[PDB]
């Protein structure tokens, strides 16, 4: 909910620099990610509605315990609000924060073999809408970066029309490209439309609905931070600042 | 207040570490108590009828009559007989106990 | 020898393991709640000839206002109780509820989770195995209450083993005429007509004779653990509301004609006493879902 | 001749004779009364967030206020409700709570002791005997529905005589395939599925025709007075845990499925309406018990 | 040849290697100091005569008022004190007890985090190899006190090889009847009934007269840092509850009759010095368990 | 075929029936509470030189002021301790100790006299049953951990079977070499060390090869249910006091080296489930008799 909320690269990736890894992976056992199933819609349909589950869904679903499930219950937390279940990472590697594991070879994870293409696939890429698809390439440019992989990312945009259009402009080493972007990667958000208690028929719009409901009852929570009444009373460490560095940019 | 400390001191800690060092201390009151939601009704007469909730006032339970926290007039009898500025202060505890009740 | 074994315990398909914890459990009691403060509106509603007390609670469960032209399926907390229902059942059904859905509708009503506060009584009569000679037949019919039907066509008298397994309480044995029964390795008594059982005593043998054939009425009770909250009446009838709705329609799963079968089924089985935990939060459900369509319903 | 009898109608044991004075009645009146209290404190007490209902509601039936770390047994009106059901059901079990006790105990609420105010209908089907021919095997299984399978194997047609007795009220009669049905000494009608009876007309005779054999399904209903607040669910419910709680095993005792059965069976007896009076008074005891320990599990 | 081995110091299965961190360990411990304070809260409200000390005792505890009708379960921190009691006994038991959680139950109470203030004595006695030759037979039977059955058949005497490994401090034998004991080299001393040994000063050599078999019974001590809260009454019972409740049962594991044995016998594996540790932390996790456990029983 | 059983299981006598109501529950309790201060009374005394925290200790005990060269005595209290405790053990006691005066006893201090709060665990091993071939020979030692000794003289291997009863939750056998074992008409698995057993799964087959003898250990845990104030270690040295004090020496009554063995074997009697509610009073009174005696002693 709050990392969907997010709708420019610098909260981004603000927010991703205090997450730990371990908001990522999921303690819930959840279920196989590609499965044809029949759920149930009684608002549209008296008949069991066909749907096929997938790992972009809100729900947690089990994840393979190679490095390759590990990233991909990154990205699916980014653009879905949920992980998988990959117990038994380890204490060292589920306290290192998102950016860590994405951008700095301290951690101790490698990831240089990871091919786009089949990431790609295995999250459904084709399900995914504009704001989504523009968050998982932010996490593919970071990995680039870290294994000095930044050609092979260029080729995979250029095989990917559709994905070199959307492609967000920002060198991962640099903090004065991140303050210039101006991409909105917002998923959730206050609605200028008309937005209602109904269900929806897919499991990732049905999903992804509660989230935008659930902000706006977060919106008005008192667990909310709001800039504008209490700026003061917010901690000198996390207060906004406009010369806000992540830490070696 | 109560601790003898100064807003620099306690600027980082926690709200679960300021309740350690508050309940300590001997003061009880370190918790938020949700309101009760009262349902209400208008009358349709003319128009169609509005169904609202809203909160009821003091954090009072119609159904129990009395506030939500049960330990109510315990925690203020643990105020009365407590000691906070020993060294600085005169009757806080007996001073603060008569506004609470 | 020939084996006969009753139809409910045959292969019991094992249940979900999602939605099983404490913020789970609590969204089920507090489905359950309110969809009994959705049925008495109603009634209300009828006796005052006004809708504001049905209006009232639908808002409650739905979180939305009732609006003419729209049916009144009971809001997001339908979708969530009838998609968890079916991942209870089987664990081939998919787990489609997010936790932010089950965190906020959890906390609508304040009620413990607790499934463990009371007990009940089930009346499936449980019979694991039963051994016969090569020239007796042995028929078993019924779950509620189980007769066998034995005729022996050998020259001599033949013993039959009963096995009613180790987790019923009691079992009382009825006979269309006197009949000797006793425990492995112990002399028979005269013939009676009725004789009450432990479980745990071990395999029972029954003498029978050449002759007319012997039937065998079987009554067993056992004690489970479940909340206050439960009855089982209202279990009972959201069972057969969820089998027509097709709920209960998944691949590999066994279909049982009432709860009581169900439950007594997955007992039995390997791990049951961990598989007997899921399918009481699946009664409780079950009776929110039979009181939220009744008070809801399409014709 | 061959007679087939219904097995629950067999050897009825003896029931208690203690325990059914006015200041007895009374007693088990109040004890439903506070327990039926004690299962709805329960309720209100989950639908708001206080203790309170629960606890005036313990505080009256175990004459003590509830505490933490404690088994919450239910005081001495749950040991005293405990003995007097195992008193009624047999006359060797041992009377042991006192009428002091018995008298204090029914002085906490103010409740008359009548037991026969209201009625209850009871389904168990009373087939006494079951007379047939030479040639002919009977069978008879159940209780609620009780299921009747003849086969003739000799050459004409068979006479079978039916006994339902003298209590049962109505009894209704359906085969497999329409049979003939009439009263002794009395011309046979055509064929039918369906029979209504009243068992009081007297013995019945079915002609059992050479073949396929016929099974006929027998369902009674008999109406026993019974208190106001009597319940059919709440008092199986409690024969069942009785009998799972072991206070039912005494030596010398018969053993039944449901407290129907031990009812109806009681009935048929000897002295059968003064047995059926102090079953009534243990059919409240059972539902007393159920509501009290489904509150209070130990 | 033949060899003889003690059965318990056979194949120690891998331990866990999560929630060995400072912050899971302060878990371990609080849990362990709260748990403590749920059983002197009992004594505490019968002097009282309320039930205050256990409402703060469970509310620290628990997070939650103590409710009537509700069965305590002691909430979230004894539902993540069995879920690291399950990953502590094997490596393949999953861990699913957030750490964000875990550092919020640490937070209850300030105690000192270190395992390794104290010491306890441990009685288990390993006997990690008994060289035999062919004409003698060499039975081992027991982990407190292991007594060594040995029967000489052959014509002369024999000697046989005893090795105590090296992590135990001292190992005293007792022999039914005198007998004669040294080291690989030392010449042999007169016969007597006692021998004090030093396990790391090496393989001992007896010998073993033709004729009554010899019987040799042996007691070890050794020492395992601890925590200074350490109880081996309590880790002993809380051991027992494990096992019964289940939580040690997983595929592929060992298991032991006491704590005694599980901790020397992962002592003598490979990599022993770093799979204690996480057994210590086991043993005061089985002991805040024991104690929670009996003030609540579920 | 041959039959070998546990010693301590046999021929348990029969219990007191006197003292088992819930006014004399509440005496026990009472006892045990009021001499567990005597005790804590001397520690008070030495970190204060003064003597009155032992003078009210002893005051509330013995309702008389203690004396210098008056022996300590524990007054009323005392007696009826130890004459409760006697008929307890054995039904030919005698019941002396008047009604009124556990009542008055009762009243001294407030604590619940419930008998059910809390578990504890129970090491004994009952061996109830060992069936084995013609030429084989069984021999079993031991209560608390069982060796049973097996030969084997015939030509092929042999079949030994088990049985641990239905009452002991977990048994955990070891033997000196790796042996087979497997339920009823099951398939048997490979050699290994440990075996970890429900007895209630039923009687188990141990494969005896020819050769050199198989020893098994056995170790069981029971769980019994008893209030929360029960201890273990001060029960066991409450039982060795009262039998060297003359306290069970009654005709026709079963000795047992402990409390443990003495416990389990009336649990595996006939209406065991009642013999056990019997035996955990007394335990608590030896609890009690214990602490009050090493305080005043004769």
């Amino acid at each position: 909910m709050d990392v969907l909320s997010k709708g420019s690269l610098k909260e981004l990736l603000a927010h991703l620099e205090k997450t730990p890894l371990e908001e990522a992976i999921s303690y819930r056992i959840g279920t196989v990610p590609y499965q044809n199933v029949l759920i149930s819609r009684n608002e549209y349909y008296n008949q069991l509605y066909p749907d096929t589950t997938s790992l972009i869904d809100g729900v947690s679903r089990e994840g393979q315990r190679n490095v390759n499930g590990l990233i991909m219950s990154i990205i699916s937390y980014v653009v879905s609000g949920s992980g998988h279940y990959i117990p038994n990472i380890g204490f060292m590697l589920l306290r290192r924060s998102i950016l860590d594991i994405l951008t700095k070879h301290d951690t101790g994870l490698v990831t240089n073999n990871l091919n786009y293409g089949i990431i790609a696939r295995n999250l459904t890429v084709s399900k995914m809408n504009c704001e989504q698809r523009k968050r998982m390439l932010i996490c593919f440019k970071l990995l680039a970066y870290k294994d000095g992989n930044q050609n092979d990312y260029e080729i995979y945009l250029n095989q990917n029309i559709p994905l070199k259009q959307i492609a967000p402009n920002f060198i991962p080493g640099d903090m004065r490209t991140v303050i210039h972007n101006q991409d909105q990667l917002a998923i959730v958000g206050i609605p200028a439309y008309r937005l209602t208690q109904s269900t929806e028929l897919s499991i990732r719009d049905d999903n992804a609905k509660s989230y935008k409901l659930g902000y706006v009852d977060w919106y008005n929570s008192n667990s909310f931070l709001r800039e504008r009444s209490e700026f003061n009373l917010i901690r000198l460490k996390d207060r906004d600042t406009k010369y806000g560095k992540l830490n070696g940019w | 207040f109560l601790t003898n400390t100064t807003y620099d001191i306690v600027n980082n800690d926690t709200i679960d570490v300021l309740k350690m060092k508050l309940r300590n201390q001997g003061w009880p009151f370190v918790e938020r108590y949700n309101a009760v939601e009262i349902d209400m009704s208008v009358e349709p007469l003319r128009s169609p009828g509005q169904v609202g909730r809203y909160y009821n006032p003091f954090n009072i339970d119609p159904l129990t009559k009395k506030h939500v926290e049960d330990r109510l007039e315990e925690f203020i009898n643990q105020v009365q007989v407590g000691r906070f500025r020993n060294a600085s202060g005169n009757a806080v505890g007996t001073t603060l106990a008569a506004f609470l009740r | 020898a020939n084996r006969a074994t009753s139809a409910f315990l045959d292969n019991p398909h094992p249940v979900g393991v999602n939605y099983v914890d404490e913020g789970s459990r609590q969204f089920v009691a507090v489905a359950e709640l309110l969809a009994s403060k959705l049925i008495d509106s109603s009634r209300e509603s009828d006796e005052s000839n006004s809708d504001v007390p049905f209006v009232q609670a639908y808002s409650k469960f739905a979180d939305d206002n009732p609006r003419h032209l729209r049916v009144k399926t009971g809001g997001k907390m339908a979708n969530a109780l009838t998609n968890v229902i079916r991942s209870y059942y089987s664990i081939n059904a998919p787990a489609i509820v997010p936790q932010v859905e089950i965190d906020r509708l959890a906390s609508k009503a304040t009620v413990s989770g607790d499934m463990y506060n009371s007990y009940a009584i089930f009346n499936s009569v449980p019979i694991v195995e039963v051994l016969s000679p090569a020239r007796t037949t042995v028929s078993i019919v019924g779950s509620d209450r189980a007769d066998v039907t034995m005729l022996n066509t050998g020259a001599g008298a033949a013993n039959i083993t009963f096995n009613f397994g180790q987790i019923a309480e009691t079992v009382i044995l009825k006979g269309s005429v006197p009949f000797q029964l006793a425990r492995l390795n112990q002399p028979m008594p005269a013939a009676r007509f009725t004789y009450k059982l432990r479980p745990l005593d071990g395999p029972f043998i029954v003498v029978l004779p050449v002759g007319n054939p012997l039937v065998i009425s079987a009554t067993a009770a056992t004690r489970i653990q479940v909340p206050l909250a439960f009855n089982k009446a209202l279990v009972e009838s959201g069972f057969q509301t969820a089998m027509n709705d097709g709920l209960f329609d998944i691949q590999n799963v066994n279909y049982y004609s009432s709860f009581d079968e169900f439950i007594i089924s997955q007992y039995h089985a390997q791990d049951g006493i961990n598989r007997v935990s899921t399918c009481v939060i699946l009664g409780l459900a079950l009776q929110a879902y039979d009181q939220m369509r009744r008070a809801l319903p399409v014709r």
